[PDB]
C-alpha cells in the first residue's frame, strides 16, 4: 500500500529498467550468452503476457 | 535418407491446405537430426529487430538446406538433396526464372509483407522461407545494398537521397523491387556496419601497405608487372596528394610488431567479408515449368 | 645538486610512481583482493622486491 | 521412430507434483558481482584516456589484438568469461541494482 | 578404376596386420590414380622431406589425389578413391576436434607436442606419414599465418623475424596447440606474394574515394570498442604515414551509382583473386562426428 520503494527501479525509464529490460538490452547490444537473475523481474512482455 | 518434422502446436487441416502448397521448396535447417522440432525450422529462430541481412546470409551459408518432400497429418517428411542428383524445386521466390540459370539462396528482404508467407504462422512464430534468387541478381544486389551501407552514413545531403532513392529500385526482366534500406532510425544495423567499415579498412591499409611490401618483394628478382604496379601506386599517390601538406615523412624503417599486426588485422578483416564475397552457387535448372511456378533443379554444394 | 635542484624540473614531463608507493596507498582489506597489482611485489615479511 | 500422444482423461486436475528433498546446492552463494563489461562489451566512454584508466583501476582488461573470436564476441556474443582454473565452491551467481 | 589394388614387397607380420586393421576409412593419399599400384608412392613418405618447405608438401598434396582405406587381407590394401557426392566416412588421427557442422580440408601433417612419430606403420626404412584432415578455420588460419610468415619476413635479420614466429608459429585452436615445422620461402611462395601484392594494388587503386575516408566518418561519428581498436589502427598508420592532421571530410562530389556498381564489383573480383590464395576448397562436409572424435561420417 505505499506508491513506489525504489524510485530508480520501478519506473517505466529508470537505469534498472533500462538495464535489464531485454527489449532494452536488445537496443543496447548486449551478450546475449550471459544470464541474469533480475531480467525475470524487468522484462514486462511476459509479465503482460 | 528422410528427416521427420512434427509440430507440439495445433494444425487444422486447413492448415495443411494452406501448407501443402508450398510442397517441393528448400528450408532450412541448423544440423541434420532425423526429428526435429519445428522452432528450428525455418529462420524465425535468427530474424530479430537487431541482427540484419548480413547474419542471416551468414548463418544461412553453413546452415544446411533441405527441399520438403511430403506432408502428414502431424509431421513433415523432409528430404536432404544429394551432389548432382536432380529434384524438383517451387520458384517461391520473387523473380521469375529461365532454362539455365544458376541459382543461389539468400535471405529474404520482405519481412513481415502485405502476404505474410500468404497467412501461414503460430503463435510467436511465422515460417518464413529464404528467396532462390539467379547468381547475378544475388551478386548484384549483395552489391547494391552494401553500396547502401556505405551511403547511409551521409545522409544528410539531398542528392545522396536521390542516389539511394535509385538504389532501392531495381530492375530485371519484369521484375521490380524497393530494396529496403538497412540503415533504420539514422542508424545503420551492427552487421551491415562492422562489413562496410572492414571492407573500407582493408582498402586503406591495402593503400598505405603496398608500396613497402612490394619493395620487399622487388629487392627480388623483378619483372614488369611490380614495375607496373608501383606506376600504378604512383598515379594515385600523384591523384591523391595533391592537397595534403608535402613531407609527410613515410619511414622505411618500422618495427616489426606493427606490420604483423597491420598483415593479420587485414587478414582478419578480409576474411569475414567472405560469406559476402563468394556467392555459393547451390543450383542449376534443367526445365522451367509453365508459368515458372516450379523448375527442375539439379543440385550443387 | 644543490645547485641544479631546479635543472630536474626543468624538463617538463610526468614521472612514475613507485610500486612501494602503488602498495602504501590500500586499505588492508582490498590489499588481498585481486584488483591490487603488488602482490607480485612482496615476497617475504624482511625484504622488499 | 514410435509416434505415441498423450490424451488428458481427467478434468480439472488429476496429477501432481511435489518438490520434496534437496541433495545439494549447483551455486555457491557467492558474492562475484555480474561483470557487466562482459554483459555490455560493445560500449565504452567517448574519451580515450579516461577510458583505459577505468577499465586499468576496475582490472578489466581489453582485447589485445583483433581476430574473428573478437568480432564474433562484439556481434554475436559468446563465451567472454573465461572458465577458472580452480573451483571448489562450485558455480557463481550475483548480480546488482541500485 | 575405382578400387584400387596395392601391394607390399615385405611380408606383414601379426602386429602390422593388426595396427593396419584399425586404419580402416582412414584418407591416404595416391599420386598416381592408376590401378595396381605399389606401396612406396603410396602415403606421403616418398614426398615428405624435411628442411625442404612445407609449402611445397602442401602444394603437391592439394594436387594429389586422395583415397579411402578399406579390407586389408594380407599382402593386400584395396584402396578406394571416394566418389564426388556419395556419403562416406572417415577415420582421422590427427589430433584436433571436430565438429558435425563445419568442413574439412587436407594438410601435410604438423608436429604435436609430444613427438610420438609412430603412425603405427613401418616396414624397414620405409614409414607411413599421414595427411592430418583438419576443420576449415584452422586450415584457413595456417594457411593466412605461413602467408604472413612469407610476406613479412623478407629483408629482415633472423632476430626479429625470430620474436616474431616464436609467437606467430604457434595457434591454439579448440584447446590444442600446434606449430608449424618448416617455414622455409619458397620460389612458388614468391609467385603467392607477387598474386597478393597485385591485388592489393589493384584494391588499393579502384576503391572509392569514400571508401578511402569511410572509417574517419565512423570515427567522427560513432565511438565503439572495435571501433576504438580500429581508430588506433588507422591513427597509427595515419602518423607512420604523416604528422599532419587528417582532415575531415565534407560531401562527396563524384556520386554515381553505376560507378560504385561497376568499381566494387570489380574490387569483389579482385578480393576473390586475393583470398583463393588461402581460401582453400572443400573436402569433407560433415554429417554426423563420433562421440569420441575418431571417426565421423562426411558428404563428399
Amino acid at each position: 500500500f505505499a506508491a513506489t520503494h525504489n524510485p530508480w527501479a520501478s519506473q517505466a525509464g529508470c537505469l534498472s529498467d533500462v538495464l535489464y529490460n531485454t527489449r532494452h538490452r536488445e537496443r543496447l547490444g548486449y551478450n546475449s550468452k550471459f544470464y541474469s537473475p533480475c531480467a525475470q523481474y524487468f522484462n514486462t512482455e511476459e509479465i503482460i503476457a | 535418407a528422410n528427416i521427420f518434422c512434427t509440430f507440439d502446436h495445433k494444425l487444422s487441416i486447413a492448415d495443411v491446405g494452406k501448407l501443402t502448397k508450398l510442397v517441393a521448396a528448400v528450408v532450412p535447417i541448423p544440423q541434420r537430426l532425423h526429428l526435429i522440432k519445428h522452432y528450428q525450422l525455418g529462420l524465425h529462430q535468427f530474424v530479430d529487430h537487431t541482427r540484419g541481412y548480413v547474419r542471416l546470409r551468414g548463418l544461412l551459408r553453413n546452415m544446411t538446406l533441405t527441399l520438403m518432400r511430403r506432408v502428414e497429418g502431424n509431421q513433415i517428411l523432409l528430404h536432404v538433396p544429394t551432389h548432382g542428383l536432380l529434384y524438383t524445386v517451387l520458384n517461391t521466390g520473387p523473380v521469375t526464372w529461365e532454362k539455365g540459370d544458376a541459382l543461389c539462396v539468400l535471405p529474404p528482404l520482405f519481412h513481415g509483407p502485405l502476404a505474410r508467407e500468404n497467412l501461414l504462422t503460430l503463435g510467436q512464430w511465422e515460417l518464413v522461407l529464404p528467396w532462390i534468387v539467379p547468381m547475378p541478381l544475388a551478386l548484384e544486389i549483395n552489391q547494391r545494398l552494401l553500396i547502401m551501407g556505405l551511403f547511409s552514413l551521409d545522409r544528410s545531403y539531398e542528392e545522396v537521397k536521390a542516389a539511394v532513392q535509385q538504389l532501392q529500385t531495381i530492375t530485371f526482366r519484369d521484375a521490380t523491387f524497393t530494396i529496403p534500406d538497412p540503415v533504420i532510425d539514422q542508424h545503420l544495423l551492427i552487421d551491415m556496419k562492422t562489413a562496410c567499415l572492414s571492407m573500407s579498412m582493408v582498402a586503406n591499409l591495402a593503400s598505405e601497405l603496398t608500396m613497402t611490401y612490394v619493395r620487399k618483394l622487388a629487392l627480388e628478382d623483378s619483372s614488369m608487372l611490380l614495375v607496373k604496379c608501383q606506376e600504378l601506386l604512383m598515379r594515385l599517390d600523384r591523384e591523391r596528394s595533391v592537397g595534403e601538406p608535402r613531407t609527410p615523412a613515410r619511414p622505411q624503417h618500422v618495427s616489426p610488431d606493427d606490420e604483423i599486426a597491420r598483415l593479420s588485422a587485414l587478414f582478419v578483416m578480409l576474411r569475414q567479408l567472405d560469406d559476402l564475397i563468394r556467392e555459393q552457387v547451390v543450383f542449376t535448372v534443367c526445365d522451367v515449368s509453365p508459368d515458372n511456378k516450379s523448375a527442375t533443379c539439379i543440385f550443387k554444394g | 645538486a644543490a645547485r641544479r635542484i631546479p635543472h630536474f624540473y626543468r624538463v617538463r614531463r610526468e614521472v612514475p610512481r613507485t610500486v612501494n608507493e602503488m602498495k602504501q596507498d590500500f586499505v588492508v582489506t582490498d590489499f588481498y583482493k585481486v584488483g591490487n597489482i603488488t602482490l607480485y611485489t612482496e615476497l617475504h615479511p624482511f625484504f622488499d622486491f | 521412430t514410435q509416434n505415441i500422444n498423450t490424451v488428458d482423461m481427467g478434468l480439472g486436475y488429476t496429477s501432481n507434483t511435489c518438490v520434496a528433498y534437496v541433495n545439494r546446492v549447483r551455486t555457491d552463494m557467492g558474492v562475484r558481482v555480474q561483470d557487466l563489461f562482459r554483459v555490455f562489451p560493445m560500449n565504452v566512454y567517448r574519451h580515450d584516456e579516461v577510458d583505459r584508466w577505468i577499465r586499468h583501476a576496475a582490472g578489466v582488461e581489453r582485447p589485445q589484438l583483433l581476430d574473428t573470436e573478437t568480432i564474433s564476441m562484439l556481434t554475436f556474443g559468446s563465451m567472454s568469461e573465461r572458465n577458472a582454473a580452480a573451483t571448489v565452491h562450485g558455480q557463481k551467481a550475483a548480480c546488482e541494482l541500485i
